[PDB]
């Protein structure tokens, strides 16, 4: 019945865990001990083969650690930084009316790392807006921002108030100062049924062509401007991007990312310096 | 008895009389496309017999001092028989496999090899920067790659040899969790792996895409007194299964 | 919340081997531990092997590390790594143990665990009187002991702390290896680690295993 | 469970497996 | 039925109280006004035994003396301060940009005091944040505040924009001005079954090992910053958290503290002044 | 109000000897009145202590 | 597989790959005592999975000169764990042993062991006359006795090393009379014994009376050629079964 | 009585004991 899926959804009881059954002492041809790891497969063997155990009920459930709890939760994928300008002909400009960012997971490596235990990943996402206008004058002024997403193909703002800001067909989200933290969500968007988190292929046969997991999906840009005209009192604004997945399936476990990231989209780790080598966290004894 | 495996892929049969059991890779075995998975729709063609078999790719010495080797698939395969031309004359293929890889050695020899299929094998560069591999580094064929310790060369498009990081900045004592087995050379002369076809589409480009990387890395070297044979062959045998192909067209060329 | 795209239908899912649909999945399979780990060795596959070979002592030691999943060396397996996404873990561990000297090579090892309050075994005598296995080297390869959940509270901090910190894993000759003539008196054993079936992990957290600068 | 909005992306987490 | 228990639960009824019953003169072998304390139990003598009682029907209700009753309000347990800076490089710094504060509930005497009362509890605990930001120039600026826990053994921020501050696992809340005070519920978190208000035991068996509760479950770090950048304008910003229990349990009763708290975690009593001994407050006369 | 940690399961209460679940409960034990309180006093066990003599 | 083996004992547990079954001495199982042929009126303490467990003995070095080795039981465990602390607490104590004896070698090793338990081996004096043998030479601990061809010493209280008598006057021909295994390195790389408690009464003072001795003679000596290993140790595990102890008192300091 | 979050422990002051 579905109230008892939802009374252990609340407790988080959904994944329980064996209990573990009394044992006692064995003098046998059995021997759970041993195996051949040559296999490939981890051996079979639980604590009630190899120790004389007690009953255990045990009380441990696994709900947070299944992929909904441990990619489900918000982090941070973008910093979009631009500086308004009090000139009218400057604060029309990028980097100071307005900012572009080319969507990704790969730019921050506390949500990179996570994704990337996986080969593959599905999820719709959803995404929160934190948006933090430093106040370089006395006054904030008025702060009213749009972000735009342009999908592939979709014309990229090169102005402020730009054509392209009308969003006819493309989906804006306007943010004033004080409005709660813009929400809203992207479904799943690939033209693949799954996102790849790596790609052992190119977009071609030559010696030019691009390799990896930025062949395999152009996500679109996100612009942002202050639709704001040029005010007396400039302002440092930082838009913060956060990113939920829902709705999650993830394939084909990996090795987490041992070493420092280097570059977006590519397992890349040599760093540039000549006297430093590539960095694990195995500590020397 | 547990010991013996015979394989009969086409008119190719392979034995074994020390394996370790074999892997079939994440439980799925092998199998054509269904309808509610396929996009293209061009009826496929399955070529059966002539190209489900098993090919063997140029053998490799291991010795003292060897570091590791690594295949793409399906690029190992592209010039073995109507496997081959079939990749070569489609737009689109799938195809499962089933790996062989054989090591016989002595009762008196010691040493450990990890075999492991890796889907979607990203490498890293060998040299600093955003610089990618290069196609033709990733597309070696038959003879795949072997690694060299301190290997110089200016090529910035070469790929990592540091087969400790799995030539792609993950640890290789994590290797497991990829679909693998060992060869230890007290126990097993072969490992067998049974891959099904994986990836986030139900066909793909053979010549740009590469789904699955065997990986062959000594763990433990090699190890044998005086008087025994002081390196000893890797021979790996891979026979594509339920392997499909559609969107004929004329001949790649490169 | 609302969707940016209002009447988009997403790509069919296809059936893709593998699926993962929980984090202790992947902690269920053995991954090497890199025991070795001197200043020689943590840039080379040699980390994850430990040296056996004909001892002229008896139950002299062959290795020691913590249990403690996210200590080093445990820290950089899969299930240490994964644990250090979480601040609590709970549950039994299974330490695997591949021996890779040859078919003509003969060993016992006694390989122990020694739970908090005494700190490591001084001796194999001091190692026994824990959890222990006495591993036979044969035709199977491969042996496990089993660390039982054996601690005071329902689970302990994945980061070190000495109210709770789970103990040591020692290793010992028990008799020695072995070999006749023709066969090197020397081989390398390979350690893994998994978790059991009891095997959890609870408040999810930033990792210290990794970081970013620029 | 009240769904407010008409896409299924829309809804919160799903149920655990 | 349940109505019945929200109808006591509204009015307060839940805990009823004996009435008094009528008595009369009594001429007895019986004397109930005799006991014997050494037992270590309280006498079992009421009114009705001692003197000639009336019928009284007891209106009084326990209530507001339950444990959820006592333990279930809001009190402060920290404040937590940073001073901001226009300058770029020391709004970076720690007191500065952001601040930490190791979790505990011992360094407000009024919420140390009352859970004290009790050997071990368990409870929900329900954290409310009241930020007051003091403006020190002409202008507030635009006030974004990060409030971030780190769990034990996740990496402490020591940089405004350093990369933990992602939050890619970590829980953060976030607030700007004029937004209500930012709530949300820690579930009961120790590693054992309650958590100890005093720990008769050590970390280790050495001179130089820990002793009491701090022992027994480290609680982690709030760390909070402010998420805008350098701004003209300095903030002396001060975040209050407030904390409320929730289904709460509590065993062992123990005696008030008597005298002032000295340090957290401790039950040290004797003051630093040469003087002024312990104070309690019993008057003399 | 919402939860920091979205799937997290407490620990098993295990049963503890001595659960109070109201403050009366407690007003219900015996303590000593400090009945004697004299300046001499306040700082001892003789507080608690009231003389009777012939 | 009959070759294999695992015991069990509280948190220890012990393998073999190469054993030759196991003997379980007269045929009967160890068990607590009945309350039929009890005699001490107190509760007895079974300390169970505590005591019920194996403990590793100092590890002896069989060579090419090697005439044999013993040990007293309870008196091997005497310092082992919470066994040993129960039997110098009570006055009674009774158990039965799980004993296994590990020696390991190579396919080209020789060598034979006789591995024995006997019930009240009385032992003889290596000197003349009716000088008994001291109390401190057949309780050597955990250490057990070393057997020495041609032994000089002016101790008269010292024990027979004449392994041939069986340190006691009867021929060692016949020492397959008592419960025994061979460790024949050709054939197996362990013995067990499983010994039920032996006695004339239903429980004994542990520290002055060893019911069973573990005795262990090579009849065919090691020989190995150059390159093998020239001297192999042998290991002794002993668990307790089925322990109980009575009339608890102060310890016992000797 | 309504509970608008996933969890137990986000629900108000339990019931009197
Ligand atoms: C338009 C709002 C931002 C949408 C974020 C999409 C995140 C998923 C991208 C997956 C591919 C990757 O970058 O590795
Ligand atoms: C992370 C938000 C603050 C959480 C407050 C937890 C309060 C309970 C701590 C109990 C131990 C103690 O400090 O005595």
């Amino acid at each position: 019945n579905p109230v008892e899926n939802y009374i252990d959804s609340v407790l988080n009881e959904v994944l329980v865990v064996p209990n573990i059954q009394p044992s006692t002492s064995v003098s046998s041809h059995a021997a759970p001990a041993l195996d051949a790891a040559e296999t490939g497969h981890t051996s079979s063997v639980q604590p009630e083969d190899m120790i004389e155990t007690r009953y255990v009920i045990t009380d441990q459930t696994r709900d947070e650690t299944s992929i909904e709890s441990f990619l489900g939760r918000s982090g941070c994928i973008a910093m979009i930084e631009f500086n308004t300008s009090s000139d009218k002909t400057e604060h029309d400009k990028i980097g100071k009316g307005f900012k572009t960012w080319k969507v990704s997971l790969q730019e921050m490596a506390q949500i990179r790392r996570k994704y990337e235990l996986f080969t593959y990943t599905r999820f719709d996402s959803e995404i929160t807006i934190v948006t933090a206008a430093a106040a370089q004058g006395n006054d904030s002024g008025h702060i009213v921002l749009q972000f735009m997403y342009v999908p592939p193909g979709a014309p990229v703002p090169e102005k402020r108030d730009d054509y392209t800001w009308q969003s006819g067909t493309n989906a804006s989200v306007f943010w004033q100062e004080g409005q709660p933290y813009p929400r809203f969500t992207i479904p799943f968007m690939s033209i693949a049924s799954a996102y790849y988190m790596f790609y052992d292929g190119y977009d071609g046969d030559s010696a030019a062509s691009k390799y990896g997991s930025v062949v395999t999906n152009d996500m679109g840009t996100i612009c942002v401007r202050i639709v704001t005209s040029n005010q007396k009192h400039d302002s440092n604004i930082v838009c913060r991007i956060y990113h939920k997945a829902k709705h999650i399936k993830a394939w084909c476990p990996r090795p987490p990312r041992a070493v420092a990231y280097q570059h977006t989209h590519s397992t890349n780790y040599i760093p540039s310096n000549g006297e430093a080598t590539t960095q694990i966290k195995t500590r020397p004894d | 008895s547990d010991r013996l495996i015979q394989i009969t892929r086409g008119d190719s049969t392979i034995t074994s009389q020390d394996t370790a059991n074999a892997v079939v890779a994440y439980g799925v075995w092998p199998s054509y496309l269904t309808p509610d998975d396929a996009t293209a729709i061009d009826k496929p063609t399955q070529p059966d017999t002539s190209s489900n078999r098993f090919y063997t790719l140029d053998s490799r010495s291991w010795t003292s001092a060897s570091s590791g080797w690594w295949w793409k698939l399906p690029d190992a395969l592209k010039n073995m028989g109507i496997f081959g031309e079939n990749m070569f004359y489609h737009f689109l293929g799938r195809s499962g496999y089933t790996i062989h890889v054989q090591c016989n050695s002595s009762k008196f020899h010691q040493g450990l090899l990890i075999v492991a299929a890796i889907p979607e094998h990203q490498l890293a560069s060998a040299t600093s920067g955003n610089v990618s591999v290069g196609y033709n580094h990733t597309h070696p064929g038959e003879q795949g790659r072997e690694v060299v310790p301190s290997r110089t060369s200016s090529d910035n498009k070469r790929p990592s040899d540091d087969s400790w990081l799995n030539f792609d900045g993950t640890l290789l004592g994590n290797l497991p969790i990829y679909p693998h087995q060992y060869i230890n050379l007290r126990t097993n002369n072969s490992a067998t792996l049974i891959l099904p076809y994986v990836n986030a589409v139900p066909m793909d480009s053979m010549l740009r895409h590469n789904n699955w990387s065997l990986v062959i890395i000594p763990i433990c070297p090699l190890q044998v007194q005086p008087g025994g044979t002081q390196s000893i062959p890797i021979t790996v045998s891979i026979s594509p299964m339920f392997s499909e192909f559609s969107g004929p067209r004329s001949k790649v060329v490169f | 919340s609302p969707s940016a795209f209002p009447y988009f239908h997403p790509t069919k899912e296809i059936f893709i081997p593998g699926q993962v649909r929980n984090l202790i999945e992947m902690c269920q399979v053995d991954t090497l531990i890199p025991v070795n780990n001197t200043q020689e060795n943590v840039r080379s596959v040699n980390m994850y092997t430990v040296d056996l070979r004909t001892q002229v002592d008896l139950a002299k030691e062959v290795f020691s590390i913590p249990v403690d999943i996210a200590s080093q060396p445990l820290a950089t397996t899969l299930i240490g790594e994964l644990a250090s996404y979480y601040t609590h873990w709970t549950g039994s561990l299974r330490f695997s143990f591949m021996f890779c000297g040859s078919a003509s090579s003969t060993l016992k090892l006694l390989i122990a665990y020694t739970p908090p309050g005494v700190g490591k075994p001084k001796s194999r005598r001091e190692a026994m009187l824990g959890t222990h296995l006495v591993w036979d080297v044969g035709l199977q390869s491969t042996a496990s002991l089993v660390v039982p959940w054996v601690s005071a509270s329902h689970f302990r901090f994945t980061t070190p702390d000495t109210y709770s910190s789970a103990g040591y894993i020692t290793c010992w000759y028990q008799t020695n290896f072995v070999v006749p003539d023709s066969t090197p008196d020397n081989a390398k054993m390979v350690c893994m680690v998994s978790a059991c079936k009891d095997f959890c992990l609870r408040l999810a957290r930033d990792t210290n295993l990794h970081t970013q600068e620029g | 469970n009240i769904n407010y909005f008409k896409d299924a992306a829309s809804s919160g987490a799903s149920r655990l497996d």
